[PDB]
């Protein structure tokens, strides 16, 4: 019961023009420095 | 462990208030309550041993998003050693001490229409022992003065006979009850009979049993504080003081 | 056994000594003390005799 | 388990609020829980009653003294329309009678219906300036309160839009037909053994057989008012143009599954009922609730489970069952839905369609998390057996958008598709059927039980009586709607008119675009061929020189009982028209504000008789002929 | 009243 | 898991405690009464019977005058009372019909299929025997419900009848005929108090399936259940006769309930039963007491106690609610011994909902063991090892009753004179079986034009002679109407042309125990169906030679067993239309040929 | 604002010094309805009227 | 109709 | 029966 999207510009994007889009959007970028590490460590330690 | 050990009012009210909401919950799925099933004890049986269950076993099971389920899984917490699964809560519920969350109105939980029959008959009372059921009448006294229902805590109690007689005498508000209580409600400690590294047919008796064999462990591991030994090394905060009363009490 | 027509009252006196008479039938079966109401068919009843 | 802080924003990222909040418990006896819905099927004393009191309906709108003591006229009326051999309806045969009283009652349904949306398209068409002005004005208002601002700017006669003002407002002829009620207390299982005398064929066409008992006691049908109507057309119309064609694309899906539903019983085999599985543990920590609805009034079924806090669905053809289970191919999925659960089985009538059962299906999956499972149960069982749309506003609004969709041409379910192939598996099953009860038993047997001249609902030739309650200078009007058609061929249309008076002079006049015809008569108890009619292949009629699609049928009697009138299409089983659909209502536009005008039979004089047209008469007094 | 009953009465009165 | 909504949402309630919940109910039934029977067309009605019933030869002491307002209002509740009862015995009859049918496969599903619940195998049994009624939910049976099978409301019949006519040392021929038009107080408070109740025969399955491994066993069980009934509301029919005013149920609730003490008493009071039950519920301890309605020679209306499951405190104080039972005291009694078994395992809400539910809507409880356990002990109390003896009880009630009606009228004819005694407690209105009372057939089947009415000759309950007659009126002016009484040898055909007047058909004599010799063989029951053009309405009268015919005993599982009787005829038909004169006599069915029953051949 | 000062009877509720009923009592069984706000309660409450 | 009725019209038009 | 179709019936017995 979620969407999908292609890129993270689409998905906080998509956020912030919906109802209580300011909330959503300061979850969104907390998520995005969250998929930053995840990308970094990920990538240092594959598995 | 840790709250099992407890054998006071005293020290029994000061754990909740220092541990906070998040030990009584768990974050294992487990399995669902009031289920028939086939278990293996192999040193008594070669058949499957028949057994039901329940919500009183030390082990985590899935529970009731709402708050009925939070105050069973206090409860079982209490009585048990181990909660149940009832995720997302939210951070707020879940720093707050469990004392907090059941004498206090300013956390926001509403527990004013909550039963007391169907919460001692769903968390299993004719299976309880003796200071199990104890505990448990402490949580409702607790819960009871919090909305104002003493009353009801009076008539529920003259309904059931054995619950009045072994039914704990403290007020909720008085911090001098507590310390004249002297009742015993150690679940775990130090065997004065011969404890031994054997199973138990049933599920509560064998997790409890495992707990029991767990303290052992623990007071004779580095973790366990021997006051007659160290009592210059904990600091001045967390030193048992005469003076020293819970918050508010 | 019954043989006439309709359902008969046998009376039984246990004397007043002995403690506990437990009672069992055959086939579910209803006792009562004199001049009371009869209950349910059961299997065992557990009685007083000097009740 | 979930607190607020106070001083926060109350905005939410949700936009269908639960009554019970996050913390998913409501303490009894507050506002909020009054206001929650209740289950009607999985209660067994809301269910219990609520059978009652749509019992009590039936029976006090329809009664079986009454309609027993009418069994004698009606045949011989049916005999005096003089039909070729082979399309005779004979009311002496018992199953023969059953079947028109089925068809009867609903027929009158949906004609009512239909009378209604002509008037409501009448009023709209008269009101075009304002009605543009509401539509295009506000938009973020709810579809209700749309709909309650076009029906207050209207002289809608119905002002009131919810359920309670619905039900206020209803006929004693839209009352649904209830099939327990029909086959009370009627002999089933005449045993005929190898006897071809004429006393044994009167006794054998004296009874039923125990296929027909089983389709009447699993039958309801559905008839949707023009007001429950609106609020799916008005929900996206931006002109009125729009909204007409909305509201006649609707009543014609409506239409095509009314006259599948009669079929059903028709062909001769055993319509399955809607059932509902429940756990067999009341007290049962891990809940789930299965729903299979088989609507006999269309050709897809849904089935619905809920398990947990996840709603998942699929669509079915009703057609195509050969093998032993009763689901067809699934035409539309929404999850995975499991048939096998055991539980207790809770049988049901549905009072809504197919389309309104899935529109709020994909509302509720929309908010599965949102809601919570006794919302989302009662929700559902309250629309599913009470037609009452549900208290959360956001969530009425989202229904009904998907209800216009599986109507709108961008529909996912082509229903043209599915509605056309159960007519051909319908009458494939009627030929197979008759066949085989040619082989057990006598062709004489066969054509008693399964008759070959009703087939559809509108191909059969049906009678309708008419109420009346308005009179003018003594003359009361009876009237009735001609069409639309959803077959072409001939078509006769009767009168009969029983009154007390030993002599008198009845009148019916026609009414078209143009004018009308004024047909003057005086016979008593006997059909009077009072107009007849060709149709094209689209559905439309050259009525006097100009196309039709509908035409008003008005009837003057004074002192009058009863007025029926009759219909017969020239050949058996006359084939179907096309469906039309939104771009075929708004291709074409017919004016319908003609219908309202009505003559007093009691100044007609002998020139007034015939066609005339609408110069010829002055304005107002459309009795008169001179201007 | 019912269309047979109305039927039979006027054919018992005239008739 | 669940968030614990749906389990609140179809908990049972209460439906006598609650206010708003006895308001809905009480209106549906009066609702439900009011359109199958009207007001307005039994009292205009009257005068049409007050002639049929008075064109019957009947000898003096033993005749009827609906010009009196008593008589009147007793023969309109006993027409109500017996078409319910006859229209459910011409079921059962059908019923077994179809068992003995596939006696086979019943069989069958009673010996393999023994570990689902009663509701279960009476569906499996259903399907398979092809009944007219297949559903054996609460839903369904309301559902296929016909018109007469509707239970009688009290306060619509006792509706707008004058009370209280005060005439003074007046013996004359105005004031007598002024006398006679109203009715005395007490008639109207036992009106106001009576509800009656009348079990389907689909509703009997369950208990009659429960244990039963043979078809032989299940049709005994049956009919065995259905005697039961008959006798129950016979008395019942009694009780309303008498000058006395009958009991009424109620409830007791504290006048201001704790949330953690409350208590409920239950009284029910059966106007159709010889005994009562009383029920309380003290926390999680059900405890009943089941009493005679007999005796109570004492102020308390309760008399004897014959079955006791406890200590009941009848003397509490509270707030009183008083309601209707529609249900017999079996089925109290059954379900009241399944709650007290399961009481541990079952909430306060559930033990009180489901009693309430079922005594006043004569719903089912959902809980499959508890059905299942209701249906065994129901099946125990109907049975020949019952804890009560019915016997005696219904034995009691009948002399009992008889007692007081002898003391009420002579109490009255000391007060006023015989007079005034006799038209307000009448002796001609005994019992429902006993009376002579008219049946108003209703007809849905048409053989060429000829509606065919159907009656059901019996079973009987008293021993005597007893007479037949039937009144037919028809639109036309003249016709050719018959009767066809058709017993297990043969059929009797009979030809009559009269109109608008009562015609004896019958001349029967039943002996000790109840079976008559219908043309040298042994009957129990037989069919009676007749054959009328356009026909209005056609009616039944049934008398007794002597007034209150000696009672004939009831019959237990053993009595159905031992004698068979076959029921497979009463199902075929004749052709009015086709008859002919040499067709028209008492033949058996070796001289008709195969599927012509109305040619001799 | 009006002050009538007719003498008034204490009244004992049914939910208690909680002022809320407890889930699963007798009590909760026979508190009040809403039977105007709640749609199903009205709904109907219109079609019994109606028969009558 | 009723059988009241019935008979009464039938009275009525017969004589 | 509906006063108005007492007195139709009536009146063409009558007359």
């Amino acid at each position: 019961n979620v969407n999908y999207y292609s890129s993270f510009d689409e998905f906080i994007i998509s956020q912030y023009h919906a109802q209580d889009g300011i909330n959503r959007v300061s979850t969104c970028v907390i998520l995005g420095l969250a998929l930053q590490a995840y990308d970094q460590m990920r990538r240092a330690l594959p598995v | 462990m840790d709250v099992l050990s407890k054998g006071s009012l005293k020290e029994l009210l000061a754990h909740l208030e220092k541990t906070p909401l998040e030990e009584a919950i768990s974050y294992r799925i487990g399995t669902v309550p009031y289920q028939n099933v086939l278990i293996s004890r192999n040193e008594y049986y070669n058949q499957l041993y028949p057994d039901t269950t329940s919500l009183i076993d030390g082990v985590s099971r899935e529970g009731q998003r709402n708050v009925n389920g939070l105050i069973m899984s206090i409860i079982s917490y209490v009585v048990s050693g181990s909660g149940h699964y009832i995720p997302n809560i939210g951070f707020m519920l879940l720093r707050r001490s469990i004392l907090d969350i059941l004498t206090k109105h300013d956390t926001g939980l509403v527990t004013n229409n909550l039963n007391y029959g169907i919460i001692a008959r769903n968390l299993t009372v004719s299976k309880m022992n003796c200071e199990q059921r104890k505990r448990m009448l402490i949580c409702f006294k607790l819960l009871a003065y919090k909305d104002g229902n003493q009353n009801d805590y009076e008539i529920y109690l003259n309904q059931n006979i054995p619950l009045k007689q072994i039914a704990p005498n403290f007020i909720p508000g008085d911090m001098r009850t507590v310390i004249h209580n002297q009742d015993q409600l150690a679940i775990v400690g130090i065997p004065a009979y011969r404890l031994t590294q054997s199973t138990e047919l049933s599920i509560r008796d064998d997790n409890a049993k495992s707990y029991k064999l767990g303290y052992v462990d623990w007071y004779n591991s580095n973790s366990f504080l021997r006051e007659r030994s160290e009592f210059n090394l904990i600091r001045l905060k967390d030193r048992d003081t005469k003076y020293g009363k819970l918050n508010g009490w | 056994l019954n043989t006439g027509a309709g359902a008969a009252n046998i009376t039984f006196n246990f004397g007043q000594i002995a403690e506990t008479v437990i009672l069992k039938g055959s086939v579910p079966f209803q006792l009562a003390r004199l001049n009371q109401p009869m209950p349910a068919a059961r299997f065992t009843y557990k009685l007083r005799p000097l009740d | 388990a979930w607190v607020t802080q106070a001083y926060s924003s109350g905005l939410s990222q949700n936009s269908i609020i639960s009554l019970t909040g996050n913390d998913r418990t409501v303490a009894d006896g507050t506002f909020n829980s009054m206001i929650m819905p209740r289950a009607v099927i999985a209660n067994e004393r809301e269910h219990f009653m609520k059978t009652r009191i749509d019992k009590i309906e039936h029976d006090l709108n329809r009664s079986a003294k009454q309609e027993m003591m009418d069994r004698q006229s009606l045949a011989e009326d049916y005999n005096a329309l003089n039909l070729a051999v082979g399309q005779e309806i004979k009311l002496d045969i018992a199953t023969q009678h059953q079947l028109n009283r089925l068809g009867s009652a609903m027929y009158k349904a949906d004609h009512e219906r239909e009378t209604e949306l002509t008037d409501l398209i009448n009023r709209i068409r008269e009101n075009e300036v304002t009605v543009n002005g509401i539509l295009e004005n506000q938009k973020a208002i709810t579809a209700a309160e749309r709909a309650d601002l076009l029906l207050e700017v209207v002289a809608s006669t119905a002002k009131s839009v919810s359920a309670a003002g619905r039900a206020a407002a209803d006929g004693s002829g839209v009352v649904p037909v209830f099939g327990p009620s029909v086959a009370n207390g009627i002999k089933v299982g005449i045993d005929i053994a190898d006897s071809v005398a004429e006393a044994a064929i009167a006794v054998k066409e004296s009874g039923i057989i125990t296929q027909l008992n089983d389709v009447y006691h699993a039958f309801q049908s559905v008839h949707v008012a023009p007001n429950d109507v609106i609020k799916p057309a008005a929900v996206v119309a931006g002109t009125s143009t729009e909204l007409i064609g909305n509201l006649q694309a609707i009543y014609s899906r409506l239409r095509s599954h009314s006259d599948i539903g009669f079929k059903k019983a028709t062909v001769g085999d055993v319509i399955p009922n809607s059932y509902m599985i429940k756990p067999v543990n009341s007290t049962e920590y891990a809940s789930w609730q299965l729903y299979v609805i088989h609507p006999v009034q269309g050709s897809l079924g849904l089935v619905v489970q809920l398990m947990g806090d996840a709603l998942t669905y699929n669509v079915f053809a009703q057609y195509g069952n050969t093998s032993a289970s009763e689901f067809g191919k699934t035409v539309l999925t929404g999850g995975a839905t499991n048939t096998a659960l055991e539980g207790t089985k809770v049988k049901f009538q549905t009072k809504v369609t197919a389309q309104q059962a899935l529109a709020l299906t994909m509302a509720l999956k929309d908010a599965a998390s949102m809601l919570s499972q006794g919302e989302l149960i009662g929700y559902f069982e309250q629309y599913i057996n009470l037609a009452l749309e549900p208290d959360n506003l956001s969530l009425q609004d989202n229904m009904h958008k998907y209800h216009h969709l599986l109507t709108s041409q961008n529909s996912p379910i082509d229903w043209n598709y599915h509605d056309e192939e159960m007519h051909k598996w319908l009458d494939s099953r009627k030929t197979t059927n008759y066949d085989a009860m040619q082989k057990k038993d006598g062709t004489v047997i066969a054509d008693i039980h399964i008759p070959k001249v009703f087939n559809d609902l509108r191909n059969t030739t049906l009678h309708c009586k008419l109420e009346g309650k308005q009179t003018i200078a003594g003359y009361t009007v009876y009237e009735y709607l001609i069409g639309p058609w959803a077959h072409y061929g001939d078509i006769d249309y009767s009168v009969v008119v029983d009154t007390l008076n030993e002599e008198t002079k009845w009148y019916c006049e026609v009414i078209g675009i143009d004018g009308h015809l004024l047909i003057e008569k005086s016979v008593q108890h006997k059909p009077e061929k009072i107009l007849e009619l060709t149709v094209n292949d689209s559905g439309v009629t050259s009525f006097n020189g100009r196309n039709h699609d509908r035409l008003k049928l008005k009837v003057y009697v004074k002192d009058s009982l009863s007025v029926k009138v009759f219909r017969n299409w020239i050949g058996i089983n006359a084939p179907r028209v096309k469906t039309k659909m939104f771009n075929d209502h708004i291709g074409v536009k017919y004016d319908y504000s003609h219908f309202d005008k009505n003559i007093s039979p009691a100044h007609l004089t002998l020139t007034d008789l015939g066609w005339h047209t609408w110069d010829q008469y002055n304005a107002g007094n459309w009795t008169n002929i001179k201007p | 009243l019912s269309e047979t009953e109305l039927r039979a009465l006027k054919k018992l009165s005239t008739t």
